[PDB]
């Protein structure tokens, strides 16, 4: 075994070190903290150990599991909250008396309590098989199987026993596959090392879209599942808001929800406000939460924990992927995981690049991204599934110029910008066309054109009624509003109104945080029919004063459509607004004339 | 064995590995004094320590070691309301010996029991600035941002001596049900200052209910840091056994941040971004993690920071890290203070991002929550629109506009301006915020839902 | 010449409020940010050389 | 003692240390350069040497001197001039015939050769004894006993050996303390090191009341005693000549000037103008000299000197507070202090930190002020003293934006800006109330309210009329004049008294020059009468240019108070003001009729 | 680009190697040189990735036999957007004029958005005729 | 300077000493230093640079028995017209005052061409009689 060195802050030596990798899982001490094996300088093997520490000896065994840091991929994860280090959360409340984890303690990943509903597959008697095939299903939930049972990648034969129909115990073998001699038994559960992405048989261009719930997401710059993103912060973000947002909204089979180092209040509000919701499909078995499962983190809980995170939560999304399931996985936030590499850094000594951030950050982070996006299941059966990776990063430097937000931004496909005047304002979440793009909206007009919606032509319509809007408004401040003419006057004032209606979906209600395809589309049309009739009517001979008089009342009334629930008339598209676009077409006759 | 040598706070010590880590050690000094120190690095046959008496003026072979073999831990008793302190748990007043009931280490982690259900209680200090805009919830973290030439000082002490008289009023309400408890912690503060906040307690009659740890900045750095995490340590302890709601003042920020720093460029780690430290976030962390409600659901650690830029700007490495970890801040500036206006709290982009959850409906109304999201949006507008009247005059200043530099005026003068002794209570709040926002008409105010805007104007 | 006087003054007293108010403490603030990331880039260059 | 092993730049390095303490003073080499240790490794002591080593060798003796860095308060304290490590400027001015002292030449920290007549106190043999009790004094001043000798703290015990009255040589004894067996003998002179801050019974708010003889401090906010100013120099905006007027016009026990590392054209001017100036409380022998003990550190002097010169000053200022006396601590300036500190880490390769200032500045600034400050007098007795700190801070990269400006701002509860125009119009200090605040004010006042002045009432409405006439002033450029009241002209009118009256002083007269609490009181009070009434008598029917012309003789006579006597209604409760009551109100009468 | 040489030189044709992206080659010679003796210079980038930059780029210009060459066209995206950032500033120095694309010009609705006015070629005038 | 504080301690003349360039005697300071383990401050120049200009400085002032004198005049060329430039800013809060010389003159064709518009003497009065 090992013998334990130094214990220097969080990085512990040990010497008498055999094996050893460089993501090699130990534990350290009879006290059983995690850690991981760093480097090798001679036969001593250095380890970060990032558990908390206040009363380690120095000269105790050191304990190989002779492997990488892994996860357990398998039934049962689905509905549980764990930290990143795969410890339930749940059973630590039980046996701990504690709801956090307390240090010096370790326990097993998976609840081995429970037994499980094994249903047969598409594999029987000699039939040959080989990684991602669907051997069986367990359901977790009360529409659809969340697990359906893989055989691990990199694992291949014919099968000489499937066990029939029946409950079975996870820790219960169901399985022989024979490829050279008895390969081994099978249970439920594989593992699969984090630093490691799961295979997949080739990956396919996006074209299926995300519905992001919100208005100013899907109106400004729409997103696509199998997509990525970045959101600058400032703590004006509203990130939780827009995070239970996505968990709901989101069409998605599974939401894997991950919790980077958080407030550990933010984590707990998630967690909670689940089950008091309900889904978009009908069930209950904790609503929202039965296709949800969570990594939770806080700031002071073990490194290793927030570190794995992201790593841990997106091997279950590619679970789920290579299951031909769809998953929004949504990582809040990757800032303090980059913040991580800085203590890292700091830790061993080694020297940073640039603010102290580490050269090592934009390749960790671009193969993170990269393991997103939109797929065929790896496997014979062949199925189609995504992961939508959205993260939510911030500044430590009080600029957008800082190392974090660049290297994001270089990588990333879709950004939604962060405006902090209109934030103090309140308008969460708060964008302008000149700090935000989607480079995927040209291929997602196309389609959303075919589902119903007039798309193409009001995204081009939104784009350039608020970068009009972005010019004029400089020339106002600084020279005065008497260069400009009455249309242009116009311009500020309907961009104004799609501000405070859009951006703001912090809300009261859910019909002021959710706004279907459909809803969105309605209200867009509205205002700029309302736009070109509005400059015509002037131009022909009316005033901006003049025309704001008169439309007055329905000008209020498209303000508060978004109070508005979205069930009525044909399905969002509601009797409410067609008949206000009659009462425009009145309005600009009076206008004018 | 004995002493290799000093650098700086740190001290090589030569000793044997057998020492556990924060295992206490005392120096034995030629001069007639111990001094206490505890393993930050222990090494082959070394170890390196941070003593907290002293900084200097240590030997080499006139100096010993004796190893005490028990790690760091507070003496945590819950009669241990009313006692005075200073940073280390030593009488300086006079105050009862420390005794013990139980043992915590100090790790930001004791036993950390913290939250998995949110706070959705209301506290109220009757300051309508904070009140409104920024809703504390009973295990929130909202830290005051401040900067020089400002008195962050005297809004500190408006809260300590207004809670615990608004407290019984919200209790009846259901926003209490439980005894309230300040625990101060000082740091790095002036004699001047530290009497300041003495003298608050005592003149309430809550010198019974609070607990005071007062640290100098003439004390150690090492002494410093470990000021807050006492402090802490005992406030878990009193929201664990009485249940009662712990509100936390930990004041300075920057004083506790700039002996991180002394310690991270003194280390043999290279410190993170404009010379502060890489594990800045990580020290700072270790307070705010102890946030929330403790075991039995009735008791809590809810907490307010007192953070003033030393440099006058967010884009300072203090602000961003503090303001990332809370939920939300509390903003103060300076040109309301020199104008006149106490307290001096701008409403700007002062935010609470867990408003929704603090507001209720058997204790405040549903509408605390609308009428916040026209003040917010209104205030803003109002004060961007103010500096623009100046640049143009009237030709570019409307009707509305006028309405809205008349809301600004108003709200400074009244919402803004109340004495050091004037309490409040949420529903008179919303009251004299639904009448200023009353001139403003119907299509003005779409923010809110035509329900609620027609009952109330 | 009045009424022409008249109007030419209130847009040169517009010009000095402007100029005042927003474009000298923009070219203020904008400098401070970036001396701010600059001096750290020499700084701890310095230190990685020392470690 | 000790071995040289290397010496490295300005650092010596020398092996052979089995008992170097990390803070103590030691002579290297042969050549007796003042050096202190930094730092040690293994055997092996890091020193910085501040005094030139060239000549120095390696294998040499290094002698200690058996103490830390430290200052030796003994009498003969008045009518010298120091450095900052403290050795006497003018004995090494007479012995070497050079001014400054140069490389290799060392002298004892006092002179040695002054014996003083030393008289007993109120102890007797075989009394038990206690720190901070008086034993005996020596005069120094005609005028108090400057040099109380005392027992000195971290001593204790019963006295074995009392010398009676008689005169002693600072070398021979005359105490002997048996604690433990014989204790030490003591000498009239005892030592104390420079970083550690002396105890005391208790330390309390600063509130003590006592004129600086300067009314604009005063008046406008308060000056508190106990305090902490900073005030914002440049280094010819005439900082330097209110250092001066501060230091003579004060009516506290002693002054003690600090210059920190100034130019050294400026600390010729203190050494010399000092004795020919005179009290304004009485008294010969060198009269500014006599009350003054000077430390005067120029920019070249050594890095050790200068950086100690903070720390030696408020060391002398503590002991003498200790003492019961009250002495005022002038300081030019801590900018200077700081950038010293940036030169000795440097030069060790300790890293500094923000802007290229060390990490070790912030605690070590607020260390300082701690110090100062009122407290109830170490001893049984119990007397009050107090040490008024007032620190100039300046410019350290060019910017305000340094360090060290913007840290002591945070520190400090009082700032009083400083300008080249009011110092160029002949208004020295140049204080005004948009560029200072002091927020020990409310204590300060209450204090005053107390003995006869009606101050709390006078002091916030003087504050409000100057800030109300600058926004009066801006309506003149740019309306003009026809667009202002007859009230509003009046407040013009006021605020130029208010201004002319305190803030402008320039020495005119031996009643600038010093000025007591009352003069300042009798002064606002005649203001604020003309102002209440003037304004009243306009809205009853009456016109500025009416109250001016009948105004005439009593206006000008409350203009001129500054060069009158305040001894004309009694001895120091002026006269022309009481009578300018009756004539105010005489001339109202008129007014409104 | 040693391919390209051989298409360029054995066979006199015209090779053009679309080489993208740079930036990601600048960032995994930056986190290397955290072991090695040498030491990084200037913002964390190594002192020679100048050095780097120049073996990529010796692969252009026209072959012998002078009926074949190979363009070379080098894709830029500044991580930062500034253009003294170290990624441009060098490559910049090493190549003969830039070519800049725009944030503005893409925000008004433009493609391709290339504004024109500091890329400058300094060799354009005397190839052509 | 020390062969002038001989000239003017014990044959009593009063010395002007010109001093060019003290930017070169900065730019030697900051050059060496390449093996030692000590470590400079902002834009690369010392955090002692404050040291060895006070060093030139102490043989400047009133000599003793003062009818002789060291009278200093040293000159300080802004290489790029900044202010805020670390050499000049040490320098400044030392000396008695500065001569400032601006560009502008020089082009109107004025020579010398000191503009006296922020020059300052301090102890302008002291001198004159």
């Amino acid at each position: 075994y090992g013998a334990i060195y130094s214990v220097s802050g969080p990085v512990v030596i040990a010497e008498n070190m055999i094996g050893c990798a460089m993501y090699e899982l130990v534990k350290v001490g009879h006290d059983n903290l995690v850690g991981e094996v760093i480097r090798i300088d001679g036969d001593k093997a250095t380890i970060q150990v990032y558990e908390e520490t206040a009363g380690l000896t120095v000269g105790d065994p050191v304990l190989r599991t002779g492997k990488p840091l892994s996860v357990e991929l398998g039934p049962g994860l689905m509905e549980t909250i764990y930290d990143g280090i795969q410890r339930p959360l749940k059973a630590i409340k039980e046996e701990s008396q504690s709801i956090y984890i307390p240090r010096g303690i370790d326990t097993p990943a998976l609840d081995r309590t429970i037994k499980w509903q094994f249903t047969p597959g598409k594999f029987q008697v000699g039939d040959h098989i080989s990684g991602g095939d669907i051997y069986g299903s367990v359901f977790e939930n009360s529409l659809i199987s969340s697990h359906k049972i893989l055989l691990p990648p990199r694992s291949r034969g014919t099968i000489t026993w499937i066990a029939p129909a029946g409950e079975y115990t996870l820790d219960e073998k169901i399985l022989e596959v024979e490829f050279d001699g008895k390969k081994s038994d099978f249970t439920l559960y594989h593992t699969w090392p984090v630093r490691v992405p799961r295979p997949v048989t080739e990956k396919l261009s996006a074209d299926y879209p995300l519905l992001t719930g919100q208005r100013v997401l899907d109106a400004l710059f729409p997103c696509v599942q199998g997509g990525t993103t970045c959101i600058p912060g400032a703590f004006g973000c509203g990130k939780t808001v827009i995070s239970q947002s996505l968990s709901k909204y989101s069409n998605s089979d599974a939401i894997i929800y991950v919790g980077c180092g958080e407030r550990g209040n933010e984590m707990a509000e998630v967690l909670m406000e689940f089950p008091e919701l309900y889904t978009e499909m009908s069930g209950t078995k904790e609503p929202i939460m039965k296709r949800t499962t969570l990594v939770a983190n806080t700031s002071n809980m073990p490194v290793a924990a927030r570190e794995a995170s992201i790593y841990t939560g997106i091997t279950l999304a590619e679970y789920f992927r290579d299951q031909g399931k769809n998953v929004s996985m949504i990582a809040d936030s990757s800032s303090r995981w980059a913040e991580a590499l800085r203590e890292i850094s700091g830790r061993l000594g080694e020297m940073p690049a640039d603010q102290g951030f580490p050269a090592y950050l934009g390749a960790k982070l671009a193969s993170f991204y990269e393991r997103a996006g939109k797929a065929v299941a790896l496997g014979s059966p062949d199925r189609t599934g995504s992961v939508s990776i959205v993260a939510a990063v911030s500044p430590a430097g009080g600029d957008f110029s800082d190392p974090v937000t660049t290297a994001t931004l270089g990588i990333t496909q879709v950004f939604w910008g962060l405006d902090k005047k209109l934030a103090q304002r309140k308008h969460f979440p708060s964008i302008n066309t000149s700090v935000s793009y989607s480079k995927y909206t040209n291929v997602l007009n196309k389609f959303y054109d075919s589902n119903y919606p007039e798309f193409p032509v009001l995204r081009d319509r939104m784009k350039e009624i608020l970068s009009n809007a972005e010019e004029l408004e400089q020339v106002v401040q600084l020279v005065g509003k008497s260069a400009l003419s009455d249309s242009d006057k116009i311009t500020l004032d309907v961009a104004t109104l799609i501000k405070e209606d859009f951006l703001q979906q912090n809300g009261y209600s859910t019909y002021d945080a959710f706004c279907p395809i459909w809803k969105t589309f309605d209200m867009m049309r509205a205002f700029i029919s309302y736009h070109d009739e509005a400059q015509k009517a002037v131009a022909n001979g009316a005033n901006w004063s003049k025309l704001a008089d008169s439309t007055g009342d329905v000008k209020h009334a498209v303000s508060s459509s978004k109070f508005f629930e979205p069930s009525r008339g044909e399905k969002e598209v509601h009797g409410e607004f067609e008949k206000l676009l009659s009462t425009m077409q009145e309005r600009f006759a009076e206008s004018t004339d | 064995n004995t002493v290799s040598g000093v650098n700086g706070p740190l001290v090589i010590l030569e000793k044997v590995k057998f020492p556990r880590y924060n295992e206490i050690v005392n120096l034995t000094l030629p001069d007639g004094t111990v001094r206490q120190g505890q393993v930050l690095e222990i090494r082959g046959d070394r170890a390196i320590v941070q003593v907290f008496e002293g900084t200097s003026g240590i030997d080499v072979k006139k100096t010993t070691v004796e190893f005490t073999g028990e790690s760091l831990r507070i003496p945590v008793s819950e009669d241990m309301l009313g006692r005075i302190f200073d940073g280390s748990g030593r009488p300086i007043d006079n105050g009862p010996k420390v005794f013990a009931e139980d043992y915590l280490d100090i790790n930001g982690s004791p036993i950390n029991p913290y939250a998995r259900i949110y706070p959705e209680e209301m506290i109220s200090t009757g300051v309508s600035a904070i009140d409104t805009m920024n809703s504390i919830a009973r295990g929130q973290k909202i830290p005051i941002f401040s900067a020089s030439g400002l008195p962050h000082n005297e809004i500190a002490a408006q809260i300590c001596r207004q809670a615990g008289l608004v407290r019984p009023t919200k209790d009846v309400h259901d926003g209490h049900e439980e005894n309230f408890s300040i625990v101060f912690a000082a740091m790095g503060v002036n004699l001047e200052t530290a009497r300041f906040f003495k003298q608050d307690f005592e003149e309430n009659g809550s010198l019974e209910r609070t607990s005071l740890f007062l640290n100098l900045a003439n004390d150690p750095t090492i002494e410093r840091i470990i000021t807050p995490r006492l402090a802490l340590t005992t406030a878990e302890y009193l929201a664990y056994q009485t249940e009662r709601h712990v509100l936390t003042i930990l004041t300075d920020m920057s004083s506790y941040a700039d002996a991180l720093r002394e310690v991270s460029a003194a280390r043999e780690e290279v410190p993170g971004r404009r010379g502060y430290p890489g594990y800045m976030y990580t020290d700072l962390s270790t307070i705010y993690e102890r946030a929330g409600r403790v075991e039995g659901r009735n008791g809590s650690i809810t907490q307010i920071p007192i953070l003033t830029m030393p440099n006058d700007d967010i884009t300072h490495p203090i602000p961003d890290l503090t303001g990332y970890i809370t939920e939300g801040q509390i903003f103060v500036d300076r040109q309301l203070h020199n104008k006149g206006i106490y307290p001096p709290i701008n409403v700007l982009p002062s935010l609470s991002r867990l408003m929704k959850s603090a507001i209720g409906e058997g204790m405040t109304r549903k509408d605390h929550g609308d009428v916040s999201n026209q003040l917010y949006a209104k205030y803003a507008i109002g004060k961007d629109a103010a500096a623009m009247k100046a640049v143009v005059g009237e030709e570019a200043l409307s009707i509305e506009d006028k309405l809205s530099l008349e809301f600004l005026e108003k709200f400074e003068k009244t919402f803004i301006t109340q004495g050091a002794y004037e309490d409040r209570t949420v529903f008179e709040s919303l009251d004299q915020a639904w009448s200023l926002l009353r001139i403003y008409p119907k299509e003005m105010l779409n923010r809110i839902s035509p329900k609620i805007l027609d009952e109330f104007y | 010449a009045f009424i022409i006087l008249d109007e030419v003054i209130k847009v040169t007293n517009r010009r000095v409020n402007a100029i005042e108010h927003v474009i000298i403490p923009r070219t203020e603030n904008t400098i401070a940010y970036i001396n701010s990331e600059l001096d750290e880039l020499d700084r701890e260059e310095f230190y990685r050389l020392k470690k």
